[PDB]
DNA sequence: GACCCAGT
DNA sequence: GGGTTGGGGGAAGCACTGGGTC
């Protein structure tokens, strides 16, 4: 079992869930996201293999190949190591693509962010060959924008790492689907996009209050004995 | 060709992203929190932070003012001129260009090449699909941490009255009833010093994404369905759009703001083929991280040509001492 | 123990149809009931059985008729009826609703029907969503009668607003208290307190309800409720529907925390209290953009804003206590 | 606290029962950052004496009590060590938020 | 044809931009925060300033009292002779022309076409719902960060009470109850060595934002709506509209304050062309940069034209060592 | 340390009322002043006034003024020479002014 | 895609 | 030092593209 570990510090986040008016994001960044950053990645990078007529099947395929190149249907987790708090933000959401209402129909909606300072991305995979393994280690890479085109992100590294059975309590999010004994963290999570199924993954946040602030803290669940160490802060993911 | 450019940025007194004055009287500017570790602890501030979309709608303004430049003027959409930045819609299947030519929606083959701002930052066609990626991206302005680590509180928010003088038939003033225009409002100004960071992809500017190469003798080649020389221009048109951001011309109010606007320290780097983001203009470990992410990219056989403004960045990289956008711009457009 | 589901929909429209199931239980008894958090789905845990749980909502829909017939398709000026609700269609449309569960709660008989959410008691509701491409006709969120009127109840009782028209022109700020640790029914009882019934202000005089982070402040001050919050940890989630010109539309929404205020005016208001909120209330009303200067100082711990605030209103009229001088300095010390 | 017995003497320029209105020294106080302007600004403020003096006797009220200099050192004293802005704002913002105060003593 | 000012000012003993109302006392200046080093980290420092709105303003005043002089003067509206800046505010479908006509509101070009207001710094058109982009855009004034160093932030400020001498007819002021409306008010004045970056747009005049083109045989040809002989007029007076702006006339109160002025270092670059904007003079080492700025845009293929007084530069570049404002402007409008 | 108070005792007979005597002038000098030069020159000029004083107190009724000891004049010229930089020289130009008005019992 | 609405 | 005045009134966001139903 091999985990490729990644670090993104990006400020601001890029995600925005079905709304309107207001534009609300997850605390954590969805797999699907993070799935469609890394297949974009791939096509300008190895455009050889990535022949499409238009991007509506260019997507389709990458993420297809990418569920293929995966274990289970559960994509990607991600680990946060700084309190994430929710901002606010006021952007322009023109509203003209229905039969009528001219051309220029544009107001303010408050399209809001959430913001972080350190965070790590866990992609799993099944021990992968070594002719592939190069090609998804400069994948990993190059991710320089996320969610939607006003917010950059930049990675940091990328490495491999062995589970080995450590003894660290989960930090990566995980499906509640058969996870009861694992305070506990639910929220619709959408793994998987459509393109014309939504699951739900315990998020490791939890607030706390010292004297000020709130933010998000850690709720630190029981340990399991799947687990990764880097850079000293060893934390633990969770593996079906 | 493949340029990402970042760094600190100091601008202060300026009105950005203000909440309309559809009704509001006082026009607060929007405020913003920011985690920062101190004391071994963490702790937020309310301080103002400016989004992205400025950026790349004063990236949009500066495109048709460096594409009205050379004669390559004409393929160019009339929404184009008018900062409209609607792109089609449900709909509208024809364009409006400058000399009123229309242009079907069939693929992007026959869209990027008639036009040229429909291919910088994209398109849309839900009757048709064919959707276009934005070529540009930005970064949200915000400030970073090191200045709430000597900071951690003050005001940094200038709020100044403004008034409207009116005059009646004579010179009157009314109050409810005589049909007066006077008014008294306020405006909060934000001081600070942020972070920029804009990524730009020229290797798609005429070539479809959907198809990259060309791949009919065995030989991968850029798809440049569009004429090679009118491309090298185009290329400028979109390099040369970051030129008004190190000038002042960042977000709105500028006529009565225009941002005070200096940028204090900067890395780039420029390749022939796609490279990842150094860092944003936020955390203090911006420049070792970079020294990192530098020698992350070097072992992976990338021709990376680093640019530096006001920073060392040690000594073992071949970095180019750079004193202004400009000239960076000029180091760039040969290739 | 029941411990009854919450369908999990939004984080805003969960919160007000969970937080909404005490007010009928505490109609029907439920002895030690809790609210475990979840972030969204804040679901409940009590010992108690469903048929009583019917019996709450048919007294709760009781008291909302009550209210809506007493004041006047028929339109009242209550909290679900004109109050918070900014658009037209759903002033008799809401009510219709209510009082139909009395055709179907009252001779036990499950809900069938499903209605549309309004944006007042959810923001991410609209008209034009995005799924693959373009947009539909229509609210896609189409909400079940028996998550719908779970949400009313607890959004006329416990989550207070603040309503400024100016004649054609209308501002209406919602502000509601989220657990986020834990919570008991000494909290979430005593939220109920700070909800104002018809807080229709307009004249002129009362421009001070400008911006929302200047109304809260004007709620919070005339409700000396529990002071809990020194020992518990809870947040305040706010949302604005703006009518300028009559067009219904969101442009303010922002996420704070409410403690640091608690702390503030808990600090403030103990030397005294005759003075405190004559002081508050003349630098709302005199300097009204100088209280923002005061209370964006509350959430950062601002030195400059505790005094741009009283350097601005100073010049047009100022009590100036001075035992309410004293409170500050024990918050800075 | 040696803050009560201070507070209330700054108080004496801003209070409608003395009509003399200078808050140009309550501005230079409050600004007060680095290590100099904050004793500069209460010289000021403690210079206008005279003002308060006469003022109070033209109307009735019996003149205002000037502070004593039992604690002005302690100023002095802890300027010194707290250089940084850090604590140092901490205090002179309080010192100028002490000069918004009634103190009712001419009726 | 764009053009860019930036420089220096010893801009002192001003009331400009002034927070305070009718039932206000202590009429005080604007001071608004600012980043600095101190020989130590990016510290935060008061210091007043002034906005770019007045600026903007007495760019108005002036340009208007210089449109006066041209034979097309009378295409200008009346509301814009009573310096009055209210460009189509709310009350009024239209305005009035400086002869006594009327201005109709559905095209964006005929309302430029006999005005000369709305073509030099915008409109906007609230019940009709048409908008302009501002021509001439003005930044605000701040200090070099170098003399708020040296004097590391000592008040700045000056603090004058003023009164009148409302007496009565017999010769005596007793109460407010009297009738004699007189009384202390203070004024703030600040110094400072202060800096400017206005820059003008003037490749946009009387070309409409709906229909900035034509291309009747599809060539390169901006809409122009007025006379190429009316452009060129209201171009010299546009450039000639500089001149008040170091004159004295940076802002109101003159009749009272009336700052002092020096002509210190500046720099202008004008070369009928996108051009970008300088760099501001409230950064210490800003001089250095507009030795980068603008030393290998030359090379870019760009004619630029450079006047500078009071610095010498790189002494590698074609920089006109311009005497004063009035010069440098009349060599500008002898190029157009 | 210790010499301040005893200096702006001194500082306070110049300002206090009971003695016909108002100079404000030195005083203002004293404290805000630009140049270490002008510091010790307002210093003489409020010294000056010793004996005018030291005899009309005790005519008066009032207890005779407590002259500064000639030690601190020795703490007062050893503290300027070494500090010359204008940074904190403006916080010890207005401490020994600072003292001029208190409540020191001059006439009890 | 054309309909709807409010009180000091 | 010894008295007269501490703001004075007027303005303190219009229009502008409303978002839900059916």
């Amino acid at each position: 079992m091999d985990i490729l570990l990644v670090c993104l510090r990006f400020p601001f986040f890029s995600v925005a869930k079905r709304s309107y008016q207001v534009r609300t994001s997850f605390l954590l960044p969805p797999p699907s996201a993070l799935k469609g950053a890394l297949a974009k990645g791939l096509i300008l990078l190895k455009p050889e293999k990535y022949a499409s007529s238009s991007l509506d099947e260019a997507a389709l395929k990458a993420i297809k190949e990418i569920e293929s190149k995966l274990v289970d249907i559960k994509a990607v987790s991600v680990a946060p190591l700084s309190p994430l708090i929710r901002n606010a933000f006021l952007l322009k959401r023109l509203r003209n693509l229905e039969s009528g209402s001219n051309a220029e129909k544009s107001d303010a909606m408050r399209r809001e962010y959430t913001f972080t300072r350190e965070l790590l991305v866990a992609y799993i995979f099944k021990n992968l060959t070594q002719e592939e393994k190069n090609l998804y280690l400069k994948a990993a890479m190059l991710i320089d924008v996320i969610g939607d085109t006003e917010s950059l992100a930049t990675p940091v590294w990328a490495s491999f790492v062995k589970p080995e059975d450590k003894k660290a309590p989960l930090a990566f999010s995980a499906p509640y689907t058969e996870i009861y004994s694992l305070r506990m963290y639910i929220e619709k999570m959408r793994v998987s996009p459509e393109y014309s199924q939504e699951e739900i993954f315990y998020l490791p946040i939890e607030e706390r209050r010292y004297k000020r602030i709130v933010y998000y803290a850690r709720i630190y669940p029981p340990e399991v004995e799947k687990a990764l160490t880097v850079d000293g802060e060893v934390l633990g993911i969770w593996i079906p | 060709m493949y340029v990402r450019i970042s760094g600190r940025i100091r601008l202060n007194a300026h009105s950005l992203n203000a909440q309309g004055g559809g009704g509001t009287n006082y026009i607060e500017i929007t405020k913003t929190k920011v985690t920062v570790r101190t004391e071994n602890g963490w702790t937020v501030v309310e301080v103002p932070a400016i989004t992205g979309n400025m950026l790349k709608h004063w990236h949009f303004v500066g495109f048709v003012d460096y594409f009205k430049t050379t004669p390559y003027g004409v393929n160019l959409t009339e929404r184009a001129l008018r900062y409209n930045g609607t792109r089609f819609g449900q709909g509208e299947t024809t364009a409006t260009k400058a000399n009123g030519a229309t242009v079907q929606l069939n693929d992007e083959a026959t869209i990027i090449k008639e036009l040229a701002d429909a291919d910088v930052h994209g398109f849309l066609a839900p009757k048709t699909g064919r959707r276009r990626v934005s070529l540009v991206k930005a970064s949200f302005i915000l400030p970073t941490e090191d200045f709430i680590k000597e900071v951690e509180g003050e005001r940094l928010i200038t709020a100044i009255k403004h008034n409207r003088v009116d005059v009646d038939e004579k010179g009157a003033i009314g109050s409810s009833k005589e049909g007066t225009a006077q008014m008294l409002f306020s405006r909060e100004y934000a001081t600070g010093l942020y972070g920029f960071s804009i990524v730009l992809d020229l290797g798609l500017v005429g070539i479809p994404q959907g198809l990259p190469v060309k791949f009919e003798e065995n030989q991968p080649r850029p798809n440049i369905v569009i004429d090679p020389n009118e491309r090298k221009a185009r290329i400028e048109s979109a390099l040369k759009a970051l030129i008004p951001m190190l000038s002042g011309y960042i977000g709105a109010n500028l006529a009565r703001s225009f941002p005070v606007f200096k940028v204090e320290e900067l890395v780039a780097i420029a390749s022939e083929g796609p490279i990842p983001a150094l860092v944003h203009g936020f955390y203090e470990d911006y420049i070792e991280a970079n020294r990192s992410i530098i020698k992350n990219a070097r072992a992976l056989g990338f021709n990376i040509e680093v640019f530096t403004y006001n920073v060392d960045l040690g000594e073992d990289i071949e970095a180019t001492k750079v004193s202004s956008v400009e000239e960076l711009v000029a180091n760039l457009v040969k290739m | 123990f029941n411990e009854f589901k919450t369908p999990q929909i939004d984080p805003i429209f969960d919160l007000y149809v969970a937080y909404g199931y005490v007010v009928s239980l505490i109609r029907g008894g439920a002895k030690e009931a809790t609210l475990i958090p979840h972030g969204a789905s804040y679901l409940i845990q009590t010992d108690v059985s469903n048929e009583e749980f019917r019996h709450g909502l048919v007294d709760a829909l009781s008291s909302m008729l009550s209210l809506h017939i007493a004041l006047a398709k028929l339109v009242s000026d209550a909290d679900f009826s004109a109050g918070a609700n900014i658009n037209n269609v759903y002033w008799d449309s809401v009510p219709r609703n209510l009082e139909k569960l009395m055709k179907d709660l009252e001779k036990k008989r499950s809900v069938k029907g499903t209605a549309t959410i309004p944006i007042t008691l959810m923001p991410s509701a609209g008209k034009y969503m995005l799924k693959h491409f373009g947009v539909q006709g229509g609210n896609p969120i189409k909400v079940d009668l028996l998550n719908y009127a779970l949400a009313w109840v607890g959004f006329h009782y416990y989550t207070p607003y603040i309503k400024y028209a100016k004649g054609d022109t209308t501002w209406i700020h919602i502000y509601q208290i989220a657990p986020v640790e834990e919570v008991d029914m000494i909290s979430i009882l005593s939220l109920k307190d700070l909800k104002m019934h018809l807080p229709h202000y307009y004249e002129s005089n009362l421009d001070f309800l400008i911006n929302r982070r200047l109304a809260l402040l004007y709620h919070l001050l005339h409700s000396e409720a529990l002071e809990l919050f020194t020992e518990k940890e809870f947040v305040i989630h706010s949302y604005t529907l703006e009518r300028s010109g009559n067009n219904q539309a969101i442009r303010s929404f922002e996420e704070e925390e409410i403690g640091k205020l608690m702390d503030f005016l808990w600090k403030l208001k103990r030397r005294d209290f005759y003075h405190a909120i004559k002081f508050i209330d003349d630098l709302l009303k005199k300097a009204t953009e100088g209280a923002l200067a005061l209370i964006d100082a509350i959430m950062n711990e601002r030195l400059e804003g505790f005094y741009t605030a009283l350097k601005l209103g100073k010049k047009a009229g100022v009590v100036s206590s001075r035992e309410i001088v004293a409170a500050l300095e024990d918050i800075i010390c | 606290g040696w803050i009560r017995n201070i507070g209330r003497y700054l108080s004496y320029l801003v209070d409608d029962t003395f009509e003399e209105y200078a808050y140009d020294v309550v501005d230079g106080i409050a600004k007060a950052r680095t290590q100099e302007e904050l004793l500069e600004g209460v010289y000021k403020a403690l210079r206008l004496a005279p003002k308060l003096k006469k003022k109070a006797e033209s109307k009735g009220c019996p003149p205002p009590r000037i502070p004593s200099p039992e604690d002005i050192e302690a100023l002095e004293e802890k300027v010194e060590q707290l250089s940084n802005p850090k604590d140092l704002r901490k205090l002179a913002v309080s010192l100028a938020l002490w000069a918004f105060a009634s103190w009712n003593n001419c009726p």
